[PDB]
């Protein structure tokens, strides 16, 4: 394991392989200098036989899968060099990795592989396969917002338009929100079906939306905001309309203040308003309908200020919040105040009014707010679709220090998407081995069905959550214990030793720890029918135009299943967008951020699966292992020379094979040969 | 493909699928044969009307309740209730679901209707699942068997429960029940109220009876329900629900003033009783069979060829 | 990275890191299984409540003390005490520290919890480190084993130590203990006090019981604790603490007057006992493992590979 | 001039003079008031029937036991038991003798009936005087308090004793007791006996009830008494007589096989229990007051003017 001064090596330190150079090797001490500027010193005796792997035909300068040692450090280094000191691309098998940085004819008609990686190459393959297979295509653009997903969508669409955006401000206003880790994060999946006629010319588009984070409408964690649109509305409305809807600053609203977001600057919120209003005009929303959208949002804001007094059961005792809400929605004050505090049932055939408690009233109020928002959101999408190869803009795995119900849903969605991806790749692999390579049988390895089951199957995490929610004395604490009682004896499911982080799920890309706190309340979503009937009865025409125990988690499950049906009925193409640095710096590659991004987008695990595996050109193999052939009577041809050595290790010819240009061998055989070399 | 929660009381039988509101179908649970000879062709007339039509055509029948004080009288009529209900009402197949009952039944319905599983939850316990509390003593009294079950969180104490104008014709008795419905109220202080009741001031409200007759009842209007406490009036010695708990627009604060006198001092006693209470039990069952995970505490058919009549408990 | 002084008594188990005040966590040290069958889904209900919840939900359990009169009964409950405590309470890793215990334990805790070292100091000795005296005879009496260890400066004499309304239900016994708490006092001259106790003037204080009941105990209120001296009342021959020393708001001048009668004359006897005594032992332990230098009188892991079950003493 | 040994149990009160056989008079010890209004002149009807007539005329009464689980409920009824017994039964004057009672009583009986002396011996101890042994642990269990008192020769250890079809109406309960009498037997190996109990072969004997009704009880016939051990069935935590001893045609080899499994090995355990046992205690008392010499451990008239309410113990 000794390497001379200047040798290029991989150093497996702290759990990651570092691209390094041997700085010095004297007095039994070895010093390594990494390409990231770190200096590591060791006793030469402690440097074990790999451990330190030498840079096999280095390639210090289009597809990551072509790397022989296919691990984290290699992926990070290769993406880095291409991005910083080489033209940006890059492929990871079928996946197109796109790294954000500094702000058609040639691709048209070409094959996927003949051209340098580019969003156009993916767009072309999709256009291609669409006509060839007579089959709908999906281009799944994953990664966190800001990573460059809208640019990828823009150019895929620009491309399809050629060879054959105005709504963005709208969708961001209602679908995006500032989280702790991202100022403008999409909290829903957007699928823009680019429609083509019989002659493959673009005729229009149809937006479908999934996975809307309903919980955010009524709850925000510290340093997070509700959907952008609320802040945009409050910052952008003119004095006259603001006064008409009884609106003041965001601090005055329970649905906007509870988080503790410092923010200070409206300015961007005011710009976002201008942008939304312009987009809605393009989208053919009438002045009247826009004002109705804002009246409904303002209604949601005032609704959330409604306070209940625990008279025992409860009652509304306040001149406002409710008065303004009833005025905006055009519903009777007493009829609304009554239904906010009571539940209706009819029995053969008389009405039975039962009082609600304050906690039930609050939950019902929130469910109403979420219901109104979700339907308003759907109404707006209907309008966009009316005005106007599906491009899915979806988030990757989301992992903060403190993970709740929101992240759990996101990661659940990613497990489902990853299953589709894995099955797709495994299918492409069988086909490549059939037509590409002769072989008797093929087996697929890496099913994440178990993780998906742990999440969505009966007695799963979400199911138990629904269960606990319908029990009157249920709590996050008892739900935690039900999780442990049900799963601690199985799964991908772990519990923190000191009950600080709460349950952990071994997801596809990594273990995530979720805190149980808030899961029950966020999951509750039982809207009261009588409250909705009151709303249905009033009109400025928009409000009514919205036409056991329902929970957010179950609705998320349903929406996710709807999304997968839409995707599964197409042929998927994958683009992973990563944010290379946290400061919007032009062509700047922060290794810490990049590593996190690549992992979150499933790339690193996809690489590990692909790596599962060793191959070298005949001469490369012969030149590396020539030492091991000293005592053999070798033939004149290189293929024969490789065979001579390999036959000693496995005469059955099963642990190795000779291809057209390369020697293929199992990891175990390579490990055996290397140790001996 | 749904599952069905069906509660048999001496009611007013209630039926409706696994959630989410109230029974789809409610009716008085009676079979009545025609006590006379019929002569208007067809032959037309049914051998026996079940509810609800048997509650629409009184006077030409002899009402016979299939159950009576908890134990049912005979499954010959009960089965007919069932078959009639499942087949010609809810329009539900027999193999649709595993069913859930409250309390020969299990077996007869098992061989006839072939519901591939079974589970029987007690009528009292379910009454907690209404407002979704975990603790409490449940006082469930319906025609014609009441019960008093104390449950702690979350296990349940089993042994601490103690279970207690001419209108001659059977059919006509139904009308009496209706005069029980509207024209009723439990006093707060019976003994002092009885004196002033004699005063000319009408504490009497006049109800009108399905024919022509107008009947004016007072006094006894509040006396009759009072029987629930002080059940000497019937000639039964077992003391009132009042005392059995410790051991109508009147309740619960009647129950309150009665208890606080019998209960120990310095103890706060909420007597919480919802509106909508008539369906409380059912709102229980829906919550139950829809909930994970006690589905695996059922008894399906494969497990009924081994033990059969046993294992149910 | 801290070290933890954890004392197992028949308490009231006490736990808190290497100083400097009092145990972070104190609880009655009981496991109790539910004597009934549970039916409120989830499965929800725990197999057994450890403290403290097993002291909040009495009556639905059968309290079983894991230790009893010094020797513990079974480590099946004991280990569960431990695991529950370290993992879901103090939020401390098992490899965090070398530990300090007072008196199968050492070993089970060694293989399960893997605290890389160990040391067990006797419970009497630690009680001197409170007020930081070096000399004296220590009378340490807690549920359910007392001891009398005489220590001089600074060595310790080994051989001079001598070691001594219906309330049927197990759970309810806890309530008795509480009436032991507040309603108690040791007389100064019992035999003469008993006469005047019969006088009508109430030396009785009326305590109120968790349900409604109001209980009025007198006389015996001071009789019961008096059992501590003159334990003929129990039917045990070993003479009272009174005599075992030489050989409650009552003490120490009870103890005083009593000893001075048995003790030799012309000897001054301070009977100094702090306030805050309930945590005395613990304030001892904290001082010890934090102090230099007896860290090297420990038994770490490498030295448990040689001898094992021995060497602990 | 004779002396009378009279034992009050929750029986079955027994009375008969100072020897030599069995009580002259035995009756179920109940008073029962008529729950209805009487209308047959005289006035004819008694204000309340005491036994035995109150056991001949059930159903027209509400039976009320004057004593209940050891402590009596009220001396208003008890005194009537007494007066009725002494005056209209045994034909005995009140000043006839100094009396002997087993266990407000002593005093009321002293001022009303003026028996010039008194002495009260505990109910357990007397059970040794039957077959006239001096040693042994006595398990004396009658409705409604059992006790376990161990006595050596001849002093007695005080502290080693541990003290543990619709049939709604009270009167009818008597009949239940009678079906307990004849139709009962304790198994030898219960848990295994239940399996074969399910076999069709009737371990059921059919008893006939005072009216027409014929009642056929099986299984539970041997289950009910078995409750004596394993009293979880009742919902009481205190373990069975089985364990309380160490700590019906069934016993004693049930008791035997049970103890030998719990008892230490290599120990011979005779479980001698006489026939005629129902009067054992009484055959005790007779021997006592007739025997020299404890007559001078009595409390007479002169010695009740000094101390009174005390001194009885």
């Amino acid at each position: 394991n000794f390497f001379t001064e200047g040798t290029r090596v991989w150093l497996r330190e702290n759990g990651q392989h570092f691209p390094s150079t041997v700085n010095s090797c004297a007095e039994g001490i070895v010093v390594f200098r990494t390409d990231y500027g770190q200096v590591f010193t060791y006793k030469q005796s402690t440097i074990t036989h790999q451990k330190v792997t030498a840079m096999h035909p280095t390639n210090e300068e289009d597809d990551m899968a072509s790397l022989t040692e296919l691990h984290g450090g290699s992926i990070m280094y290769n993406l880095f060099q291409r991005y910083k000191r080489n033209q940006i691309y890059t492929y990871i098998g079928s996946i197109l990795a796109s790294v954000n940085p500094y702000q058609m004819e040639q691709y048209s008609r070409r094959h996927l592989g003949e051209l340098p990686p580019h969003i156009f190459a993916i767009a072309n393959e999709c256009y291609r396969c669409l006509w060839k297979r007579h089959d709908n295509q999906c281009i799944l653009i994953s990664g966190e917002s800001g990573a460059g997903k809208t640019e990828s969508t823009k150019l895929i669409l620009k491309f399809l338009s050629v060879i054959s955006l105005e709504s963005s401000p709208i969708m961001e206003a209602f679908g995006n929100a500032k989280t702790v880790y991202n100022n403008n994060s999409s909290r829903f999946g957007k699928f823009v079906q680019l429609n083509i006629c019989q002659k493959g010319n673009i005729q229009g588009g149809r937006i479908v939306d999934y996975l809307l984070e309903k919980n955010r409408v009524v709850r925000q964690n510290p340093g997070e905001r509700n959907y952008h649109i609320f802040y945009a509305l409050l910052a952008g409305l003119e004095h006259e309309e603001r006064e008409e809807f009884y609106l003041s600053t965001p601090e005055n609203y329970h649905y906007l203040n509870q988080s503790g977001c410092v923010e200070d600057k409206t300015i961007s919120d005011q710009e976002s308003f201008r942008e939304v209003i312009t987009a809605m005009d393009v989208m053919q929303f009438s002045k009247e309908e826009v004002r109705e959208v804002s009246r409904l949002l303002a209604g949601i804001l005032h609704l959330g200020n409604i306070e209940f007094i625990t008279a025992g059961g409860a009652q509304v005792s306040f001149k406002t919040a409710l008065g303004r809400s009833a005025e905006l929605l055009g519903l009777d004050p007493t009829q609304l105040t009554d239904a906010l505090t009571q539940r209706s049932m009819f029995l053969r055939g008389e009405e039975i009014l039962t009082p609600l408690n304050v906690q039930q009233a609050v939950d019902s109020r929130d469910s109403l707010a979420m219901a109104l928002y979700a339907c308003c959101f759907e109404w707006v999408i209907k309008k966009i679709n009316s005005r106007i190869i599906g491009i899915l803009d979806i988030f990757g795995f989301e992992n903060f220090e403190v993970n709740h119900f929101e992240q759990f849903n996101i990661n659940y969605a990613n497990e489902k998407l990853q299953e589709y991806f894995n099955k797709h790749i495994f299918s492409l692999e069988q086909l490549e081995y059939s037509r590409e390579g002769l072989v008797w049988e093929d087996i697929d390895w890496i099913d994440n069905g178990e993780c998906l089951d742990l999440i969505e199957k009966k007695l799963g995490l979400l199911a138990l959550i629904n269960e606990e929610s319908h029990f009157p004395q249920a709590t996050d604490s008892t739900l935690l214990e039900k999780l442990h009682s049900q799963h601690a004896n199985n799964h991908f499911y772990v519990k923190p030793r000191v009950a600080v982080n709460n349950f952990g799920v071994k997801h596809y890309a990594g273990e995530v720890q979720y805190d149980v706190r808030g899961i029950l309340e966020k999951n509750r979503d039982t809207f009261r029918d009588d409250l909705l009937n009151l709303l249905r009865e009033s009109r400025f025409d928009f409000i009514y135009d919205l036409f056991r125990r329902p929970t957010v988690s179950s609705q998320f499950k349903d929406s996710l299943h709807s999304l997968m049906a839409t995707l599964s009925s197409s042929n998927p193409f994958f683009v992973r967008c990563i944010k290379p640095n946290m400061q919007k710096m032009p062509d700047q590659f922060d290794q810490a951020v990049v590593l996190n991004q690549l992992r979150y987008s499933g790339m690193l695990e996809t690489v590990r699966i692909r790596k599962a595996a060793v191959r070298r050109p005949f001469q490369d193999f012969y030149k590396r292992y020539k030492v091991l052939m000293r005592n053999l009577a070798l033939p004149e041809d290189v293929r024969g020379k490789c065979t001579s050595l390999l036959q000693l290790y496995d005469a059955s010819n099963s642990e190795w094979q000779l291809g057209k240009t390369k020697v293929f061998l199992r990891e175990s055989l390579e490990q055996k040969l290397e140790k001996r070399r | 493909t749904t599952a069905l929660v069906c509660d048999n009381g001496s009611g007013l039988v209630k039926a409706g699928f696994a959630g989410d509101d109230a029974p789809r179908a409610v009716f008085p649970s009676i079979v009545g044969r025609p006590r006379h000879q019929g002569v208007m062709v067809g032959m037309g007339q049914k051998d026996s009307y079940v509810g609800d039509e048997a509650q629409s055509k009184r006077g030409i029948l002899t009402l016979k309740y299939p159950i009576e004080c908890g134990i049912i009288t005979n499954w010959d009529d009960m089965e007919k209730i069932w078959h009639h209900t499942f087949y010609n009402e809810l329009r539900v197949a027999p193999e649709e679901h595993p069913t859930l009952l409250t309390e020969k039944m299990t077996q007869i319905m098992f061989e006839t209707f072939n519901v591939p599983a079974m589970y029987v939850a007690i009528q009292a316990v379910l009454s907690l699942y209404a407002s979704g509390r975990t603790t409490g003593i449940v006082l469930d009294s319906g025609d014609g068997v009441t019960h008093n079950v104390p449950i702690y969180e979350g296990y349940a104490l089993p042994h601490a429960i103690m279970r207690l104008y001419s209108f001659v014709t059977t059919a006509e008795r139904e009308i009496v029940r209706d005069i029980k419905e509207k024209l009723c109220y439990v006093a707060l202080d019976f003994e002092n109220e009885m004196a002033t009741a004699a005063s000319s001031s009408s504490l009497e409200k006049s109800y009108e009876l399905p024919d022509g007759q107008v009947i004016t009842i007072g006094n006894e209007r509040f006396r009759c329900p009072e029987t629930l406490f002080q059940p000497s009036f019937i000639g039964m010695e077992s003391a009132g629900i009042h005392e059995t708990t410790y051991n109508y627009p009147g309740i619960a604060d009647r129950m309150q003033k009665e208890i606080t006198a019998l209960a120990p001092s310095t103890m706060k006693i909420k007597i919480i009783a919802p509106p909508e209470r008539k369906y409380s039990v059912w709102i229980g069952g829906s919550i139950l069979a829809s909930l994970s995970t006690f589905q695996q505490m059922w008894i399906t058919k494969q497990e009924y060829d081994e033990a059969g009549p046993s294992i149910v408990h």
